[PDB]
Order: structure tokens, then C-alpha cells, then sequence
């Protein structure tokens, strides 16, 4: 039972670099490498009393990989799995993906799977990137198109940030966004979506973080993507493994795009003044503002949820949770699914970093939801691509790296079925 | 002389098959490590029943765990009475099913049902006679209702003359922990109609109401639910592991309780039930015994017993007590309500006793019911299916391991059969 | 009543060096040498207080009999009993059995004369070797060839190493096999057959060694060849001698091929908590994968079975043993045949090695089996050789030792003739 | 028993040589002086292999150095270990080859082949069994490729039956050090491919592609790749220096290896190859081990083997490890790349295991692989040699020693037949 962990770009090596952290703080591992089942998913045992991680970081300009290697976590990870290029994907799809990439795919086709071959208990992949990017959205792409290939059964869990509607930190955002998500319709299994906007409000006005920064933000993400493998990690009274986000969450083969959000979110001096149980976190989490992802779930339906919590909770608790939850009308449940519900449990409570924004908490919960709300998003983005594509803004660059219009019609006539399918099942 | 062979499927059906044999050991005075410290003969007397002699008079049960996931065997290996099993007998695979029960049929099934199989085999050559396959799953999630639906599948196949006995743990509209548990209830129970003789139907939500209601715990968790069904467990096996003045064995309560092969999905209960503060309160003599007995509350499934009619039940006690009283008691019970039994049987009750009660308490019982409510909690599942399948929805995954659609029209169809049978007798 | 044990080759010498400290252990001889008629079997009295075994190691290259000689067994064995060669085989049968071995045979016919010449009571001999290599077979051949025409009458048990099907060490193994069966066939009263896929399965599987070695490998067949002949070391209720191998399993006189297993195998944990009685060892000696070569029994029919048991067990369980599985119809037997069953038990329990992988057993039982399952086997060996054959692969080697391609071509149509005989028997 | 008789000639090769001597005496626990001060009694077991007896408890190596000018003996002699050689065996000439194969081959080496045939015939009556030849080379330059090919000739025709066994260095089209190497190198081939047994074929841009991937060493001399190539001949020669559970000596791995007398050009490979920063963080267990030693960068030719097929490979194993493991790692090695594995042999794989690996190493391995990659290097060398010889460029310097065109066009037509057989069996 383990599980490899790769990561790309910027947005990817930096929520590396702050989750690993995490999980060496969680599984007792100090940073220069030493100190039994438990961290045998995400960290392997070479000869005796050290250990490394089953994850590579991949990025085409080494600007993050050199403080990477010059940092403060440079003797628990490998030097040879930081992967470095030589060119910059200057948030072009098509460079990211064709020109820069066909020199180092090479070599990381070869290191995943020579790293994956002495490795038997494998449950998938996970992949962290950012499709607001090029070189997240390019890259990504390329790999995944080649994985699947070969592999194509195992399960790929994909984790990519999605702009703002009304913020955005690049402008060429929503080509790369319908460039990529053309070839992620139908490669990636499952793909968590995080917006800029919704994780910088929801420290500002519960956990009260006037200046937050990328590392506050990526905290919270890290333990999200940590509590979604700690059943896996550690035992629990009812266990979920990586194949129930699989088949439980995706009805169809096509609709997999689940919303995320976490809770409790507090800092330390209100956690001692705030009681935690188990109803005002249920609560919260199906709060629309509370969510991580800038979308009205009361303007659609819920598909399929899946609670996962942690910590000394009981299951009596939880049911009556999500019965109250059920018997309540603000939210929607679409009728192809009333036992909409996939409840699970894990004793290993939730860990605080030293120094860290986070305050302990006696039990928390992740909210992996897959609804119809992130239409309006995708019908947003579309919205706004369709009227810099009227004028073809930004096409010289893509036209001088080797694509043409064809491959953006077929992006946006591919966009338009997504939203087709979307409005076809929430009916 | 009529040995049970024991075999364990799925998370619940390992925990609660754990738990049986935690409680089943205690009783007979045995060890954690498998020595036996027991006081009276009575219990070394049907320790080879279950349990199979070894040396150092040293006991090792006859027990088979057979789980798609080394966690489960890992946590029951670090229970309790983890170290008593026999090692041999742990057979695991690698991957999990995913709640599929395709997965659990047709994949990792056909890959684990070969090597179960011969280890099954060798238990039953082990014994003098074996008298019947005791086995316990969930029909909620995809690997106890894949596994142990093509297990009992292949052992009746073997076995056609034996009885095949399970105690089923399946879902209800209130309490769900996953989403394709009327699915994986829908597939499994058309095997279990056909395949087995016996089926004791187990629902989680009336085990809660049994905690809430009448043992009045503060913190209820799955271990007080696993000692809770691990009593009628142990009830309904105690008449032949122990003498009685009137001793109804497997088959003896089978041939009373299934009048017809379809009809044989039963209503398990147990008393006496209390919390620890009102022991003093309460009179544990055999009136007060059997109206907690026939209690509508008091039960194991959601279904209300008022609202049907029962085909036929049984009460097996067990402790020193009145054959006179336990047969006025059934005689008003059956006579009081008369309407809620079957006028086209003169005597819907069986009644057994034994003579060594359970540790702790000087009398008990164990109550087995077949009636027509329990098609309440079958159909209100039918329609859950229907409403997610009339649209195909949560299908492509089954697809992949080449399941068709026709399959579920065939268990849809086979449901629909079941709930109108029970509907006839009504 | 005595026979002598000789082996050759490096699979030999192992053998003899893991089995003789089995002997010793057993009849009680310390390491130096020095502690009535159980040891007189396999071991000399020299004059007072002093035993010298009954067996010769015969190599040609001298790596095994140097560091057989600077072992920790070195004043049990004769210094002059240890023969060595000067040149190496070479996985050559024909050099092993033209070049090299003329100028040893002449040592070595003599030594085992005169040493036979004291004894009196000798019921036969024992050779252990290997057909998968060039040693094993070649000399094998070269000594059996000589012996037979001087002796002739006097028994020879026949222990060989056979290769896996999808597993070889070497690669001229099918060229040694079919160069040496040829000869093989008309000397060998009897031999016994081991692949070692089957045994490294059965201490997988059973035993419980993920990471045996060819000690623990070499440990059980110590055990089994110690077991045939612990009817004739210690007494017992129903005795067999060495002649019941050759008159009761051997039907024809060319039909001389049995297979061999073993009960109980466990380890020293699943010891204590599973009991031992007959029935469940009768029932795993006869099943398929319980076996030490890699054929299916059920393709074929069992010709003939010898069951030997060892420690405190009654006649009569034995054989409701052997009668309920005559009456089980998952085995089938041979119409020639019907009462196929030769029991006989020995009261002198398995001993154990002190720091060894087996535990210890109250009873035990060592069935060898004749059968047509080899036929399928032989048949797969000459296919494969058939391939090397026609290409003339590995042959300028052969022919430039002395051979041709006629002996080749005889050896094929020998082993065409095998087959035809063994599909012709089990009709 | 079975002692080697070590002949070195070149530049490269009595620099590897020197570095081969080097690596086994410390291995061995040899003091640069000729002491013995070892630890384990199985280093002086079998020491006579290659070191001769002398007074003191001091060992000579069976060395024989023979160059054509005084600066390699100067330079051997200065070095480490440059003392414990024999000083009889320092024998050497005036003049040096210039890079010309005829001048190596016709007027020196006459001259000095008489001069070293008494002493290789001294050393060879000094043992009580000489087992083989055991030769370094280059087919570059003149000196190797004229002298070691005279050597091996006049070898051959003296000792028929005994082994020939040569590590080769042959030049690449991206590093050539030299005009006349592919002149030098298809003559040396036409006598390498007649007279030798074995033939480890080596090459420069393969070393420094390791050095470069692997090691990754910041500035890598040629003495990094000394102490490479003395890691894989130090591999295939420690079945007879030392015991293992199955020895295989150099006829023994011949014959597995050599499948007919002309393809016998091995492609030598070693492993475990990790930097010093990086040990930590890499598992040397047998499976990534074994994954190293079929990778296709890993091994010491410039040759892809996925573009061919193998004759035939054999693995030389260093240490305790479990044959279990090593057999299946093998069997799914063969079995999950068939198509790149002759399918006309059911097993192309030879193994053989030693129980004392290096020091400073738990485990560590050899491959010696043959197969139809080397054909890619060969008719580049033979193309090379081809542009150059159809205008006769570069001959007039080789007709002053009576050598005839004729010659050439024999080698060319050597190296022809040579590639099509290489490609008859891919
Ligand atoms: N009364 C109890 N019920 C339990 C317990 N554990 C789980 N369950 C209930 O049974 C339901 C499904 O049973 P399982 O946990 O065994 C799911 P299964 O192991 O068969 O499939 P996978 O885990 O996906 O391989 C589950 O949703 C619970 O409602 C328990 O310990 N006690
Ligand atoms: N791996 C190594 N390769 C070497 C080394 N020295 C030389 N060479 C390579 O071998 C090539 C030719 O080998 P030599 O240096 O021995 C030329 P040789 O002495 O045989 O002829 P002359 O020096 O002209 O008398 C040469 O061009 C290098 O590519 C070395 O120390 N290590
Ligand atoms: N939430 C979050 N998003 C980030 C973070 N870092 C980068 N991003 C997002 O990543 C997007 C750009 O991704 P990339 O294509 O990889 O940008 P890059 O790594 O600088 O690549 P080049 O500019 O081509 O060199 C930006 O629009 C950001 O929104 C981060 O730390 N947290
Ligand atoms: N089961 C088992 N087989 C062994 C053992 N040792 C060697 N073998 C087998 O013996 C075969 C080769 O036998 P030999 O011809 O004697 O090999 P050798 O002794 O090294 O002889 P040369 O290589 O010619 O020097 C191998 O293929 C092995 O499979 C062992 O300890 N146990």
C-alpha cells in the first residue's frame, strides 16, 4: 500500500516543499533523515535508520529547484530526484509541452518507473500542478498523456489551482486552462480544483490572518492532501482507501471534478474559546463560503460527498451529523443519488507545525464534494476566453511554437460539451 | 460430532466474527493464548465443536479469515484474541475492492476463491461431520457482498446437503456510509436468496436504537454493537454446544423458522438488555424476559412487526427456569395477538432451552423471527436502487470488469419477486 | 547391512556437507569425531572411540574440497576421502566425462573398492549429483557407466538437481540432461528427481522463508534422504530395507522415475498452534503444488506409492489414512495398479538442527511417488532442446571435446522413445 | 590450482593493469611492498592464483609489462604499487610504434617477441596448472594492436587448449584520440577474432557516459575509469579467488557465454555505481541492484541494446544474498523483456554467486553480456575505416614494412563477415 507523489511547477514544488514538512513532522522524521507501517506509504527504508520520500519535483526553470536543494530540507530528500530543465515555459502551454519537455520526459518516464519497479504495493499516483500556468498546464499534460498510455489503469489523483473570476495573476490564464483541460477531460481520473481568492478569505475571516502569504495558504492544502491519505496511513475504525475516490465520487467516466474544503479552520487563542465537535464542523464545511473554490453550490446540486475525519470521534455522532444534514433544505441533493453520503473515520488526530498559523484541534474533517456548481466557473472561463479568442489575443505566441487555431476551436467546442454534459445531468 | 466450520468476510463480518469468538471463549473459559482454565466439564464436554485439540493442551479455533486489505488481519491479529487464530489461516490479497462489488466477484474473487477454497476444504476434512457453513458479511460495500456471496456460492456448490448459515448485516435509508450500498445490497441479495438455507438480516440503525433506547450508553461505538449481535450469535449455537432439557440444533430450528426455501431472511433479538444502574431495578424472571422478547423496540431491525405478520419465530433460552411458565407466556403471547399472527398457522412458536446460562446472568434468550415486515426494509431498498439505475447511474465502473446491465435487471426483477412473496403470505 | 553415499559436483558436495552434520546430530557424534548398531549403517568404528562416515566427495575443480577442508567438519571426515580434480568442468559433459575424469577414475574406482572390500554387509549405493550442470552429469555418467558393468546386480539410488521450466541457472542444461539421460536410463535402478522452483515454493509458501538460501533448500532433502533410510538405522514396527525402492516402486525395468515430497513442513510460530496428526500430512503430500519437481499429477495417474513414516504413530491411522484417500477421487491411480500402497513406519522420530528453520514434528512421512507426471516434463525439455538443436547452438563446444552430432541424435530418439513408452504405460 | 598468467602491453592497458593489480591486493590485504596483512584466511587460500611464494612471507605478482618505449615502465614503476612487481619482467625497447600496426606487428615485435616468449614460458612452468591468458589492450594506436595481437598469436600456437582471455579497449566515432585508430583497430579485429576465446569489448565514451550519469564527478581522469574497468575484471575472476555457493570459472562462464567461436565479444558490465553524497539515499537490495545491471545506460559500451537482441548474458554475484531472489529477479527479467531476449534459446541468462564481496561493499555485482548491439560499433569502425582506405589514405607509411594492400582488404572483408554473422542471429 503505497502511493508516489509528483509534483510540478511552481505552485507544485512550493506545496511540496510545504506538505513534506508536514508529513516528516507527522511521522516523527527529523530533517536530516532519522529518527513501522505507517510512513511505509509515502517514505521507503534504505538499509537501516533512514528513509526517503516517493515523490520527484519536476520543473522546467531550476530557479526553484536550486533553493530547493540550497534550503533546510536538503538531506532528507534525494539530490538525483529533483528534476531541473533548462528553459522557461513563460506560461505557454505549447513550449511547456513540446519544445522543453521532449528533452527531461526522457529521463522522468525512466526515474518513475525504475523508482515505481522495486515498489509492489502501489495504489496509484498523485500529481500536484497548476493549470493557470504553462509550465503546470503544459508539462502536466505531456506526462499525463504519456502515463496513461502505458499505465492507464492505475488511479491519478490530480491537484491543480484555478484562477479567481475577478483576480487573476497571469493574462494568458484561460488558454492555457482550455488547452490543457482538453486533454484532462479524459486522462485524469479525479481533479481537486483550489481558487486563489476563496483560500485567501477563508484565513481572513475565520482564522484571522490579516497578511497571509503563499506558505499560510499551502499549509492548509497540505493538510487536506494529507488527510485524505492519512486512512491509509494510519488504521482507523472504518477505513477508505485511494480506489473509493475513484469509484464512489465519479459517476460517470467524464464527470469527475469535485469541489474541496476542510474543516475547522481557527487560530490558537479562538480554539480555546470554541468548542469542536462534530455538528458545527458539518456545518461549516457545507457552508458556501467556507469552501475553497469561488462557486454557489445553492445555484446547483450536489452529486456525491465523502466525509473523512479524523481524530476520537465515534460513528453515532457523525450519522446523526449527516442526518440533520440530509433533513436539512438549505442545500440540494439531485435525486439520482439520495444515499449521496460516504462516511469514514481515522484515530489518528490532526498534527500542528511548530510556529505554524494552525492551532490544535481535538478532531477535524475533509469535505471531498463533487456537484454542478463548477459549471458556472467553467462557463465563466469560457466566457472570458471567447472574447480575447474574437480578436486573437495572445495567438502569436502559441502560432510561433508549432499549434495552430484548429487545436483551439476543438478546445472550445470540447469546453461547450463539458458544459453540455454538466447541464444534461443536473437536470 | 457435528463441528461448525467458521468462516469471516469483509470489515464488520471480521470484527463481529472476532468478537463471537472473544465472547464464545470467554464462556468456555479459554485463554487469550488458547489454554483452557475452565471450571466445569460442560464446556470441555463441546469444546471440539468449534475449537480443534492441540498440543500442550493448547486449543486453536476453527475459524477462517479471508479479507481484500492486510489492514483488517493486521488489527484483528492486535486484538484482543488476535494470536489465538491460526496463522495458516490468514489469506489476504493486496488490493482492495473499492465498494464494488464486480471488483469483489469477478476480480480479485475468482483470483482469492482458489486459495480459500482448498484451506476451506481442509478444515472440513479436519473434523468428524461437519454439520453447517456459519459465515457473516455486510451486503453494504463490495467486498463482504462480492466475496462472500461467490464463497457460499462455491461451498453450496461443493456442499448441497449441508446448511448454510449467515448472519448479514445490511443497509437502511437512515444510515448509509456509502454510496453504492443499495447497488452492492441489490447484487447481493439474489445470491442470497437462492444459495442460502439460512439468513439472520441485521440492520445498523436498530442496533443504534437498541443503544439509545434501552442500554442508555453515553459513547456508543462499533465494540458495544460487535458484543450486541455476538450475543445471538452465541444464542442461536448454544443448544448445540451445551446439553438441554430441550435441544434444537441448527437444522432443528431451520426446519421450524423456514416454511418455504425463499422465506428464511430472519429478525434476530436478545434480552435481557440494561444499563449497569438500573440492574436493580428490573425482575429478570421469564415474564419480564419474554415481553422484552416480543418488544417491538427490542429487535434487531428497523422494521416495525406491528405493521406485518409474523410467519413463524423462536425462542431459545437459556438458564434454569419453568417449562410451565415458558409455555403460558408463549401461549398468552400468541393468544393476546392474535392478530399479528398468521391465522393459517395453528402455532407460530418454537421454543428451546439449555441449562448453562451465560456468565453473568442467571437466565437469558434469544429470539428468531420471520415475518412479513421485514419487507419494508426490502423494498424501501428496491426503490433506492431503482431511482439511481432507471438513469444508469454508477455503472461505468462495473462495466469495466464486463458486468452488464441485464445483471442488474435480473436482480431488480429477483427483488421484486422476494417483496411480493412476502407480500402473498401477508 | 551398510551402504556407502557418494556424491558429485558442487551440488553434491552441498548436499553431503548439509546433511552429514544431520547424521551426526542425529546418531549423537560430536564435530571432532567422538561421541550401537544404528550408527554402523553410515559410519565405521576406528579402533576406540573414533567414527568415520561411509561416503567419498569427488569434484574436479578444488574450491569446494578446500573449503571442505578448512570447514568447521574437518577431523570428522578422512583427509584422503576428499578427492579433487585439477581442471574445471565447465557445465561440459564431455569434458566432465573424457578429458577430466580419466585421470581420477582410476584413483577413485580403487578407493571405493578397497574401502568396499571391508565392509560385508553392503546393501547398495547412493549417488548424489546434479544433471543440470557439467560435473554432476559427465562424472556421474562415467563412474555409473564402470560401476555398472563391474557390479551390476548391487542397487544405486540416484539424486539429481533438475531445472525449473521458466527458471535455469545455466544454459547448456537441456544439451547436459538429454546427453546424460541417454545413459542414464539403462544403469539407474532408481532415481529421484528435485527442481528448484518446487522447493524454493515450498519453504515460501509453508515455511515461511522469504529469503531462503541453498542451505535451507539443502536442510529438507537431508531430511528425506535420512528418512528413507531410517527404516534400515533404527528399528521399527514394519521395516523396509533398501530393496523395496527397487522391487515394489520399479514396475519395468526402464520405467524408473519417481518423484518425492515431504510432511509436515512448518515453521516454529505455526508449529504450537497447528496440531499434527496423519491425516492432514496424507493429505498434503499428495497435494500438487506440496511436490518438490513442478508437474501436475492430475494430467497424469499415479503407477505406484511408498509411504514411510517416522515417530510415535499407530498402524491404524495410517491406514484409514490411505483409505480415505483411495476412496477420494481428486487423485486417480492406474488400472495396472490398484493396490499401490507400500506403508511403513519407523519409531525413531525427525530430529531438528540446533538454530535450524524446521521445528520440531512428533511424526513425519516422506512419500515418493512414481507417476506419469515427468512425462510432460521430459517432453518440455526436449522441446526446448529441439530449439537449440536445429539452430546448432552451444555445439562447437561438444565437438570440440571428442563428440559429434550422432550421440545428440541418439539421445533425441532415446528421449523420443521415453515419451513413447511413458504415453504407451499410461494408457 | 588453476593460476593465471597476466600479460599487459599499452598504454591503457598497463595502466588498467597496474589499477587491476592495485584493487585485488588491497582486496587480498597485499602492503605495496608484498606483505601479507590481511584479516580473513580465504584471502591466503587461494593468494597462489596470482602471486607467487617468495622469502619473508613476501608475495610477487605473475605480472608480465612489456611496452615499447621506457616512459610506461617508468611510470608504472613510480606509482603506488609500482615496487611489488618483478623487475625481470620490466622488459621494453627503444623506439616507440608511432601509432603504426605494422611497425608493432613486423619490426619490433620481432624483436621483442623472442624476448618475451622465454619469459612467459618461465612463468608459465613456475605454476603447478596455467587455467589462462588473461590480456589488456588497445585496438587504438599501434603498440597494443601490433604487439598484444603477435603475443596472442604466438600464444595460441604454443598452448591450443588453454584459455585466451582479453579486456579490449576499442575507440568510438565521438572520442578517437588518434588518425590511424580505425586503420589499427580492423587490423587487430582480423587476429583478435580468430586466435582469442573471450573478448571483453570496452569502450572510452561508454566509461565516460557513467562517469558522467552515475558517478557524476566533477573532474573525471583516467583514473576513475582504471578503477572502473578493474571493478568488472576483478568481478569475473573471483569465482577461483574465492568460494561461493556456485563457482563458475572462466571456462565455465565461456562456455555459457560463447554460443559459436567467433561471437565471443562480450559487453562487461558492473554495479552498484553511486556517488558518495547519494549511497545514503539508494537501497542496495538485489532487485534495484539487478534493474542496474540490465539497464542500457549502466553498461560499458556505447551500443543501445534495445536496438538488438542478446546471445546471451551471465551475472556474476558478490556477496550474501538470497538465490531466491536472485532467481525470480532474473526470471522477470528475461520474461517482462522477451523481445529483446533470442527466442531461439529458452534461457538466455547465466548466474553464479561468491560468498566475500569487495570491501567497503555489502553486495555488488557483474554482467558480461553478448549480443547483437556490438554490430552497430562495428560497421561504424568499419565504415570509418572504409572512407579512408578507398582512396589508399594513410598507407604509405604501412607499405615501408613490406605490408601489402592485400592485407587490408583481408581485415576489411573480416570485419564484413564479422557484422553479417552478428546480424544472421538478431
Ligand atoms: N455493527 C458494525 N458495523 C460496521 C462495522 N464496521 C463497518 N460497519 C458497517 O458495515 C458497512 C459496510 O461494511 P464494511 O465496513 O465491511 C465494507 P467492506 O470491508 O466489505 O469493503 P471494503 O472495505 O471496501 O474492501 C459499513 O458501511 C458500516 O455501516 C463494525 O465494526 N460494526
Ligand atoms: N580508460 C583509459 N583510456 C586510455 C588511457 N590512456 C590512453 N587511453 C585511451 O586508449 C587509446 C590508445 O591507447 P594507448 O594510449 O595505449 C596508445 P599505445 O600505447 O598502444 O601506442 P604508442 O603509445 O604510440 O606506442 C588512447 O587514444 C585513449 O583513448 C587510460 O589511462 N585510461
Ligand atoms: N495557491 C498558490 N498558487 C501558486 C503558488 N505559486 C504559483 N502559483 C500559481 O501558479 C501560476 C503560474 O504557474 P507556472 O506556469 O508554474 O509559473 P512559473 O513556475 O513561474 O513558470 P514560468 O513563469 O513559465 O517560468 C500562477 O498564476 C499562480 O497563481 C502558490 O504558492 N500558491
Ligand atoms: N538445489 C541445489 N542445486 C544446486 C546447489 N548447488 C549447485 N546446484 C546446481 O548445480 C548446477 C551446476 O552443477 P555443476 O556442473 O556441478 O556446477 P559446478 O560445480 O560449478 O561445475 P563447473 O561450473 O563446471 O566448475 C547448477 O545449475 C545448480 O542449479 C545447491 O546447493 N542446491
Amino acid at each position: 500500500r503505497e502511493c508516489i507523489s509528483i509534483h510540478v511547477g511552481q505552485a507544485g514544488v512550493q506545496i511540496g516543499n510545504a506538505c513534506w514538512e508536514l508529513y516528516c513532522l507527522e511521522h516523527g522524521i527529523q530533517p536530516d533523515g532519522q529518527m513501522d507501517d505507517s510512513f511505509n506509504t509515502f517514505f521507503s527504508e534504505t538499509g537501516a535508520g533512514k528513509h526517503v520520500p516517493r515523490a520527484v519535483f519536476v520543473d522546467l526553470e531550476p530557479t526553484v529547484i536550486d533553493e530547493v536543494r540550497t534550503g533546510t530540507y536538503r538531506q532528507l530528500f534525494h539530490p538525483e530526484q529533483l528534476i531541473t530543465g533548462k528553459e522557461d515555459a513563460a506560461n505557454n502551454y505549447a513550449r511547456g509541452h513540446y519544445t522543453i519537455g521532449k528533452e527531461i520526459i526522457d529521463l522522468v518516464l525512466d526515474r518513475i518507473r525504475k523508482l515505481a519497479d522495486q515498489c509492489t504495493g502501489l495504489q496509484g499516483f498523485l500529481v500536484f500542478h497548476s493549470f493557470g500556468g504553462g509550465t503546470g498546464s503544459g508539462f502536466t499534460s505531456l506526462l499525463m498523456e504519456r502515463l496513461s498510455v502505458d499505465y492507464g489503469k492505475k488511479s491519478k489523483l490530480e491537484f491543480s489551482i484555478y484562477p479567481a473570476p475577478q483576480v487573476s495573476t497571469a493574462v494568458v490564464e484561460p488558454y492555457n486552462s482550455i488547452l490543457t483541460t482538453h486533454t484532462t477531460l479524459e486522462h485524469s481520473d479525479c481533479a481537486f480544483m483550489v481558487d486563489n481568492e476563496a483560500i485567501y478569505d477563508i484565513c481572513r475571516r475565520n482564522l484571522d490572518i490579516e497578511r497571509p502569504t503563499y506558505t499560510n495558504l499551502n499549509r492548509l492544502i497540505s493538510q487536506i492532501v494529507s488527510s485524505i491519505t492519512a486512512s491509509l496511513r494510519f488504521d482507523g475504525a472504518l477505513n477508505v482507501d485511494l480506489t473509493e475516490f475513484q469509484t464512489n465520487l465519479v459517476p460517470y467516466p467524464r464527470i469527475h471534478f469535485p469541489l474541496a474544503t476542510y474543516a475547522p479552520v481557527i487560530s490558537a487563542e479562538k480554539a480555546y474559546h470554541e468548542q469542536l465537535t462534530v455538528a458545527e464542523i458539518t456545518n461549516a464545511c457545507f457552508e458556501p463560503a467556507n469552501q475553497m473554490v469561488k462557486c454557489d453550490p445553492r445555484h446547483g446540486k450536489y452529486m456525491a460527498c465523502c466525509l473523512l475525519y479524523r481524530g476520537d470521534v465515534v460513528p453515532k455522532d457523525v450519522n446523526a451529523a449527516i442526518a440533520t444534514i440530509k433533513t436539512k433544505r438549505t442545500i440540494q441533493f439531485v435525486d439520482w443519488c439520495p444515499t449521496g453520503f460516504k462516511v469514514g473515520i481515522n484515530y489518528q488526530p490532526p498534527t500542528v507545525v511548530p510556529g505554524g498559523d494552525l492551532a490544535k484541534v481535538q478532531r477535524a474533517v475533509c469535505m471531498l464534494s463533487n456537484t454542478t456548481a463548477i459549471a458556472e466557473a467553467w462557463a465563466r472561463l469560457d466566457h472570458k476566453f471567447d472574447l480575447m479568442y474574437a480578436k486573437r489575443a495572445f495567438v502569436h505566441w502559441y502560432v510561433g511554437e508549432g499549434m495552430e487555431e484548429g487545436e483551439f476551436s476543438e478546445a472550445r467546442e470540447d469546453m461547450a460539451a463539458l458544459e453540455k454534459d454538466y447541464e444534461e445531468v443536473g437536470a | 460430532m457435528r463441528e461448525i466450520v467458521h468462516i469471516q468476510a469483509g470489515q464488520c463480518g471480521n470484527q463481529i466474527g472476532a468478537k463471537f469468538w472473544e465472547v464464545i471463549s470467554d464462556e468456555h473459559g479459554i485463554d487469550p493464548t488458547g489454554s483452557y482454565h475452565g471450571d466445569s466439564d460442560l464446556q470441555l464436554e463441546r469444546i471440539n465443536v468449534y475449537y480443534n485439540e492441540a498440543a500442550g493442551n493448547k486449543y486453536v479455533p476453527r475459524a477462517i479469515l479471508v479479507d481484500l486489505e492486510p489492514g483488517t488481519m493486521d488489527s484483528v491479529r492486535s486484538g484482543p484474541f488476535g494470536q489465538i487464530f491460526r496463522p495458516d489461516n490468514f489469506v489476504f490479497g493486496q488490493s482492495g475492492a473499492g465498494n464494488n462489488w464486480a471488483k469483489g466477484h469477478y476480480t480479485e474473487g475468482a483470483e482469492l476463491v482458489d486459495s480459500v477454497l482448498d484451506v476451506v476444504r481442509k478444515e472440513s476434512e479436519s473434523c468428524d461431520c461437519l454439520q453447517g457453513f456459519q459465515l457473516t458479511h455486510s451486503l453494504g460495500g463490495g467486498t463482504g457482498s462480492g466475496m462472500g456471496t461467490l464463497l457460499i456460492s462455491k461451498i453450496r456448490e461443493e456442499y448441497p446437503d449441508r446448511i448454510m448459515n449467515t448472519f448479514s448485516v445490511m443497509p437502511s435509508p437512515k444510515v448509509s456510509d456509502t454510496v453504492v450500498e443499495p447497488y452492492n445490497a441489490t447484487l447481493s441479495v439474489h445470491q442470497l436468496v437462492e444459495n442460502t438455507d439460512e439468513t439472520y438480516s441485521i440492520d445498523n440503525e436498530a442496533l443504534y436504537d437498541i443503544c439509545f433506547r434501552t442500554l442508555k450508553l453515553t459513547t456508543p461505538t462499533y465494540g458495544d454493537l460487535n458484543h450486541l449481535v455476538s450475543a445471538t450469535m452465541s444464542g442461536v449455537t448454544t443448544c448445540l454446544r451445551f446439553p438441554g432439557q430441550l435441544n434444537a440444533d441448527l437444522r432443528k430450528l431451520a426446519v421450524n423458522m423456514v416454511p418455504f426455501p425463499r422465506l428464511h431472511f430472519f429478525m434476530p433479538g436478545f434480552a435481557p438488555l440494561t444499563s449497569r444502574g438500573s440492574q436493580q431495578y428490573r425482575a429478570l424472571t421469564v415474564p419480564e424476559l419474554t415481553q422484552q422478547m416480543f418488544d417491538s423496540k427490542n429487535m434487531m431491525a428497523a422494521c416495525d412487526p406491528r405493521h406485518g405478520r409474523y410467519l413463524t419465530v423462536a425462542a431459545i433460552f437459556r438458564g434454569r427456569m419453568s417449562m410451565k411458565e415458558v409455555d403460558e407466556q408463549m401461549l398468552n403471547v400468541q393468544n393476546k395477538n392474535s392478530s399479528y399472527f398468521v391465522e393459517w398457522i395453528p402455532n407460530n412458536v418454537k421454543t428451546a432451552v439449555c441449562d448453562i446460562p451465560p456468565r453473568g446472568l442467571k437466565m437469558s434468550a434469544t429470539f428468531i423471527g420471520n415475518s412479513t415486515a421485514i419487507q419494508e426494509l426490502f423494498k424501501r431498498i428496491s426503490e433506492q436502487f431503482t431511482a439511481m439505475f432507471r438513469r444508469k447511474a454508477f455503472l461505468h465502473w462495473y462495466t469495466g470488469e464486463g458486468m452488464d446491465e441485464m445483471e442488474f435487471t435480473e436482480a431488480e426483477s429477483n427483488m421484486n419477486d422476494l417483496v411480493s412473496e412476502y407480500q402473498q403470505y401477508q
